[PDB]
């Protein structure tokens, strides 16, 4: 049995003063997550590209809990569709950080992808990064996953640039409200207002104000 | 480069003075091509160090001008630099090959309007309050020529001043022009009358466009 006291008012409130409708309780989902004792613990995915995105570094570092072992290894492999398209393995030990050494904890993946499919509002290409966490025989302890978007984002001289191209933000502010749920979202509504958004034109949206 | 005594009259009277360099090659096809040409360097670097030679002890004079209507050459970037290197006390500017090169602190187009851009390949006359705000663009804006009074004229000419008034950068302009290029002739009587282009028998002219 779990008990849950939730509180309407706190100092948390101080910093939740949007224009909206002031509501309370648990209104987003509830989990239970399994995960081993030696697990994948964070992982950051970065895309970087020469000069005319013909070529791309897919860079993933990975960090673990538990005990550290010689035996340990990180495999990132990246996908379009049902073809693999790149694949790096490393054992943990990240580089030399400072006077005390590295991140024994930590590995970073690299990972060089030619010719990469680019995402966008207009063309939203994605590849799938799995992250393996396993022994160097090949056991797999677990895997973690996200959708990856090779993209590139600057500011130069002035623009906002998305792969090397001047943005027009053709953009809306989007509260999540339910008229009959109030601030509980589910995936239909969610559809729903994408559908629509595209289908008036928008490629943006700002998560007003949360 | 005026008549000496105007300068003397602008120190006194106080008016702010453009003392500009005498040389114009409008004519030339494409307008550069004396001015890019380092044969032309020496005739065109008397025309201006000469001029700063004579008139840069003169408080009226704020700012120096390479010319007029030349393009842009490798020579305009040359006597930049030379005025620059000599006299660190008054901006350069020039208008030539698009208003805003290397050849000038100041963008200084001429007939650029207030809202409207005029997108010329090469040389585009963009909106001023657009012209400000171009990717990497810092500089001043005086436009060295606008409004052209050419008879029953100076329509819009509110709408430059209420942008000049509201945009810090935008900092004026010089009207086209002060007086009628107009030249007196005599009817049979001795009465005389204003002529313009054509009316000595020169030609090709080009008529009224001297007023
Ligand atoms: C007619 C344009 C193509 S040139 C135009 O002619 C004007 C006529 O008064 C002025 O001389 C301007 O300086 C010039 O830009
Ligand atoms: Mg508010
Ligand atoms: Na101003
Ligand atoms: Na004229």
């Amino acid at each position: 049995r779990l008990a849950v006291m939730v509180l309407r008012w706190s100092d948390g409130s101080y910093l939740e003063d949007q224009d909206m409708w002031r509501m309370s309780g648990i209104f987003r989902d509830v989990s239970l997550l399994h995960k081993p004792t030696t697990q994948i613990s964070d992982f950051h995915v970065a895309t970087r590209f020469n000069d005319d995105f013909s070529r791309a570094v897919l860079e993933a570092e990975v960090q673990m809990c538990g005990e550290l072992r010689d035996y340990l290894r990180v495999t990132v492999s990246l996908w379009q569709g049902e073809t693999q398209v790149a694949s790096g393995t490393a054992p943990f030990g990240g580089e030399i950080i400072d006077e005390r050494g590295g991140y024994a904890d930590r590995v970073t993946l690299r990972l060089n992808v030619e010719n990469p499919k680019l995402w966008s509002a207009e063309i939203p290409n994605l590849y799938r990064a799995v992250v393996e966490l396993h022994t160097a025989d090949g056991t797999l302890i677990e895997a973690e996953a996200c959708d990856v978007g090779f993209r590139e984002v600057r500011i130069e001289n002035g623009l906002l640039l998305l792969n090397g191209k001047p943005l027009l933000i053709r953009g809306v502010n989007r509260h999540e409200h339910h008229p009959l749920h109030g601030q509980v979202m589910d995936e239909q509504t969610m559809v729903q207002d994408i559908l629509l958004m595209k289908q008036n034109n928008f490629n943006a949206v700002r998560c007003s104000h949360y | 480069p005026n008549h000496p005594l105007w300068y003397t009259l602008c120190d006194r009277y106080g008016l702010y003075v453009v003392d500009e360099a005498n040389i114009e090659t409008h004519g030339m096809v494409p307008m550069n091509r004396l001015t890019d040409d380092p044969r032309w360097l020496p005739a065109m670097s008397e025309r201006v160090t000469r001029m700063v030679q004579r008139d840069r002890n003169h408080p009226s004079v704020i700012i120096w001008s390479l010319g007029d209507e030349s393009g842009h050459g490798a020579n305009h970037d040359a006597l930049y630099r030379w005025i620059k290197s000599v006299d660190p006390s008054r901006p350069v500017q020039y208008e030539g090959g698009g208003a805003d090169t290397t050849a000038t602190d100041i963008i200084c187009p001429m007939y650029a309007r207030v809202d409207e851009d005029q997108p010329f390949p090469a040389v585009p006359k963009w909106s001023i309050k657009k012209w400000l705000s171009l990717p990497g663009e810092t500089r001043p804006l005086i436009l060295c020529e606008y409004a052209h009074a050419m008879g029953n004229s100076l329509g819009g000419f509110a709408k430059y001043w209420q942008a000049f008034r509201q945009y810090p950068r935008l900092q004026g302009g010089f009207v086209w022009d002060w007086v009628d290029q107009s030249l007196i002739k005599y009817d049979e009587n001795g009465n005389p009358w204003s002529a313009y282009g054509g009316d000595f028998g020169d030609t090709p002219n080009d008529r009224q466009f001297c007023m």
